[PDB]
RNA sequence: AGUUCAAGAGGGCGUGAAACCGUUAAGAGGUAAACGGGUGGGGUCCGCGCAGUCCGCCCGGAGGAUUCAACCCGGCGGCGUCCGGCCGUGCCGGUGGGCGGAUCUUGGGACCGCCCCCGGCCGGCGACCGGCCGCCGCCGGGCGCACUUCCACCGUGGCGG
RNA sequence: UGGAAUGCGAGUGCCUAGUGGGCCACUUUUGGGAAGCAGAACUGGCGCUGCGGGAUGAACCGAACGCCGGGUUAAAGCGC
RNA sequence: AAAUGGAUGGCGCUGGAGCGUCGGGCCCAUACCCGGCCGUCGCCGGCAGUCGGAACGGAACGGGACGGGAGCGUCGGGCCCCGCGGAGCCUACGCCGCGACGAGUAGGAGGGCCGCUGCGGUGAGCCUUGAAGCCUAGGGCGCGGGCCCGGGUGGAGCCGC
């Protein structure tokens, strides 16, 4: 094995963008944060927003 | 939307079993907890579930109301039926039926329920 | 009592006997696991007459007794009780099989938990 | 990804795709470009004509940086200036004409490739190509060269 | 060696190259360590624009 | 018994080799009217996503608006299962109804600036189930750079085929086979 | 004999495979063994094996308890030009005062395109909210006090699986 | 009047591994007394292929193969 | 006339079990026919119509005259009802139907809920009431790669998606 394997990847700042896009509307959608285990129950809105 | 979730879910959940040939759903309002669109119990925005009451006898009869998809802590409103097993079966009827409430899942509810009231009446050797 | 299925075909089985490895009787270094032989010589391989039969696709069982138990059920592995309600609403075509890792406090309750939900359990009597 | 390739679908395989009779050998051929003269010498004609032999003539010290000169065709000549500049030219009555300075967007040359719109303009730039200086005449412009 | 249509390829790995690879994995460390200096640097000479 | 079974498997594309969700959407109701009505045009939209990006090239905006022109053409919708990309050299678009996979931020700006109307396919299906009233438009698939290079080969006679070159000058494949004071030109 | 939870942890001592060997038990043995396919015999183990099913409806016998059916009160849901707030395209009026522009200047300005906001008009509910008015359903309480309803038993009961 | 019969769905692009020692037989055929020798043509085959028959056998005769039950044949057989 | 003793395959066969020409029976292949099961390929294959009213071969409107009727001038007839009710379905990457086919070295491709080690998530996972590992005449699953459970040993970690 040998130091100078390819350790990192590039991504594109335009698809690094659109994860996060893709990343932040599941996380409004209730039933997508449930399929995650986040035990979202008596929590008034899944958009929490404190003060 | 249900179908656009359920592309989301369909192989990526905390819910799916996959074991011996066989897949599973355990999210809490999955009449016959299989993985399935018609039967998942959060992508839609009616579901039906029939849970053992908190005590040992009696149906809890889980709807979603219209009204606050995105409000997780008001989104069901429960019902526990206790009453002789063919007056259970008539109310959960009603209330799918009577209230055009998801009839696809008319008889899914009432074998639940059916289940839940022959396990809670007691076991003789 | 003994819990049966909603049906009970007879189950047809093409081949009882296990696919052998080529000379695994000859050596112990050659586990009985199969393996094709690609040789250019071999006669298994080639199909001669009197030796050991290669599987195929042939052998495959029918899809309606795939996966089924001599009772009929179909086995599910379970290590807790939550586990075990997931075959409340198939309880006629599909049993629980309790996971050998599972401690003989955790086997008493799924025991108890399945007999009321008419499930039925393969290895009930395990570390009794 | 290892698990997604050839080799681990080639365990068990005594010769690994490569065959028995000739087998994987180190170079059986040459090494590199060896023999393209003499044993591979179809797949350089059929594949790289012109590839041996000396072509031309030799220039020492060679800098790119003089022979610079980026082309622009017409069919191009008016994205260099904003969209407001075509339209409000065209509605304009009297024979004013708006400037686009190729130089400014960073090409020396001007092609004529394409036509130009009925629509007069004064284009600067160092070089102009004879067709090219024809079709801005002929649309009522003008050529205006710049060192 | 060639196999049908392709480039012809010259490849200047004939001269014991693996002896000198410079890997770059010290890269993210002298970004902070220029940029301390920057730093050290702009207090040191604080009212002059330490441009 | 005395078949051949070379040519038994016909090699098609039977789904998108995507997983994007959306495309699955797309293809999920495009395969019910496929199957539900008689109508062609919903065959060949369905076969077209399921194609690679190399097989759905992208669609010029200039080049609709060439197509669109064409007698007997007005107050059609011009169906594209690709991308739509602005084209510079056209300074007057006209209106038009495009419905497209994608469409580039700047080709969307100057048609709905133009006054025309943008769809996607499930916006399509909703006006035009059948696909009536369509013009089925495609991109230039062999214009690409690859299909150069495809074709009779460089250094037989009457080939116009472009060789692999690593750089382009006067000392690269220029001598010996390209002309005739060095060996021969064919 | 003793220590230790354990000497099946006893100073090259965690676990302790295979090759090879000793012993016990069982079986067999003149074409070297070993193998594939069929059976047959014997043996170890397994089957809450050893009087064999379990569900639904109906029919009788006798027992128990009552809500049921309907009606009244309260609570919660589901559905739909009636109203209001939103989300909005387009469309005008700007306190706008905003961002840009290879538009004109007489840096400051004017002009244009958008962006957001204000007012008026204009379309649609589904990952977007309320309120009347009905219709339907469920739950709790009351009354309803027995030819209704429900719960268990028996028949070697009948139909379906 | 889709201008003979019969049969069949075709066309086309890119990339492409292995191979580039062969051998046998009917017929034709060159050298050699000849050879299970050397060299050719056509077709089939073995090599890559097991199965029934030729006692045995790479190539002969029959026939080509997913796991099975019934029936019937091929080539070859039916004293043991 | 050829060298170990030996080969119509052997034994043996002579009103034939020899030679030639013929008949009728009969025996056997993985070939042929019928049937079952597995897979592959093909059908621009079927299913979003989950409905108690529902379904292929035409429907929807308004003018005049008419006959079959319910009514005794209305074609209203998504609204029907002494039952208020009617199995399963559709992980659409799912499910279902029909037809044909299945040899393989070198080699190519696909699938793998086959297997090994580590990482990100997840299983309100498993575990000193016993993890890994090892042994097994036990029960089984899968065409197979392998896997699950029972029992013994062991003593601290391990696995599913």
């Amino acid at each position: 094995t040998k130091t100078w394997r390819r350790w990192h990847r590039r991504v594109n700042t335009t698809q690094k963008r659109y994860a996060i896009c893709s990343a932040l509307a599941a996380s409004a959608l209730p039933a997508l944060v449930m399929s995650k285990g986040h035990r979202i129950e008596e929590v008034p809105e899944l958009p929490l927003v404190v003060e | 939307s249900a179908h656009l979730q359920w592309m989301v879910v369909r192989n990526c959940s905390s819910f799916l079993i996959k074991r011996n040939k066989q897949t599973y759903s355990t999210e809490p309002n999955n009449l016959k907890a299989r993985n399935s669109f018609r039967y998942n119990g959060l992508i839609h925005r009616k579901t039906v579930g029939v849970e053992p009451a908190a005590d040992g006898k009696g149906v809890v009869v889980v709807m979603k109301r219209r009204s606050g998809q995105r409000k997780p802590a008001t989104s069901y409103v429960r019902t526990t039926i206790n009453k002789n097993a063919r007056a259970t079966l008539s109310s959960i009827r009603h209330m799918i039926r009577k209230n055009k409430y998801r009839p696809d899942l008319r008889m899914a509810a009432i074998r639940r329920a059916s289940a839940i009231l022959r396990s809670q009446k007691p076991v003789v050797v | 009592a003994a819990l049966r299925p909603l049906v009970k075909p007879k189950i047809v089985k093409k081949r009882t006997k296990k696919f052998i490895r080529h000379q695994s009787d000859r050596y112990v270094k050659i586990k009985r696991n199969w393996r094709k032989p690609r040789g250019i010589d071999n006669r298994v391989r080639r199909r001669f007459k009197g030796q050991i039969l290669m599987p195929n696709i042939g052998y495959g069982s029918n899809k309606k007794t795939k996966h089924m138990l001599p009772s009929g059920f179909r086995k599910f592995l379970v290590h807790n009780v939550k586990e075990l309600e997931v075959l409340l609403m198939c309880n006629k075509s599909y049993c629980a099989e309790i996971a050998h890792n599972v401690s003989s406090k955790n086997r008493k309750a799924i025991v108890e938990r399945a007999a009321q939900l008419a499930i039925r359990v393969t290895n009930p009597n395990a570390r009794l | 990804p290892s698990r997604l390739r050839k080799t681990r679908k080639l365990r068990g395989h005594v010769s690994h795709g490569h065959g028995r009779i000739g087998k994987h050998r180190k170079h059986p051929g040459g090494r590199g470009n060896a023999g393209g003269m003499h044993h591979h010498r179809i797949n350089f004609d059929k594949y790289h004509p012109g590839y041996f032999g000396k072509v031309g003539m030799r220039h020492y010290h060679l800098k790119r940086n003089q022979s610079f000169c980026p082309t622009v065709n017409l069919d191009k000549l008016w994205t260099l200036v904003s969209e407001q500049t075509r339209v409000n030219a065209a509605k304009n009555k009297t024979g004013v004409a708006p400037i686009i300075d190729v130089v400014r967007s960073g090409y020396y040359k001007v092609l004529g490739k394409g036509k130009l719109p009925k629509q007069p303009v004064i284009v600067k730039a160092k070089f102009f190509s004879r067709r090219a200086e024809e079709k801005i005449k002929g649309v009522g412009g003008a050529c205006v060269l710049v060192a | 060696a060639p196999s049908r249509n392709g480039m012809i390829l010259k490849p200047h790995f004939h001269k014991d190259w693996q002896q000198r690879v410079d890997t770059w994995f010290n890269q993210p460390a002298r970004k902070i360590r220029r940029r301390k200096a920057r730093q050290a640097k702009a207090r040191r000479i604080a009212p002059r624009p330490a441009s | 018994v005395d078949i051949r079974h070379n040519k038994d498997r016909k090699v098609r594309r039977k789904e998108p080799k995507s997983q994007d969700i959306y495309l699955r959407l797309l293809v999920k109701l495009y395969r019910f009217l496929a199957r539900r009505t008689n109508s062609t045009f919903n065959q060949v939209v369905l076969k077209r996503l399921f194609m690679s990006r190399t097989n759905r090239p992208p669609l010029s905006l200039s080049r609709m608006i060439r197509k669109m022109k064409l007698p007997g053409r007005e107050n059609k919708t011009a169906v594209v299962v690709g991308t739509v990309t602005d084209d510079v050299r056209i300074l007057e678009v006209p209106k038009l109804k495009v419905c497209a996979l994608r469409v580039s931020s700047r080709a969307r700006s100057r048609i709905l600036k133009a006054g025309g109307k943008i769809l996607t396919f499930d916006q399509l299906a909703l006006e035009s189930p059948k696909g009536r009233g369509t013009v089925l438009l495609s991109g230039p698939r062999k214009g690409r750079e690859v299909y150069r290079h495809f074709g009779k080969a460089p250094g037989t006679p009457h080939s116009h085929t472009k060789p692999y070159v690593r750089s382009k000058g006067r000392k690269f494949e220029r001598a010996r086979g390209r002309r005739a004071s060095r060996g021969y030109k064919n």
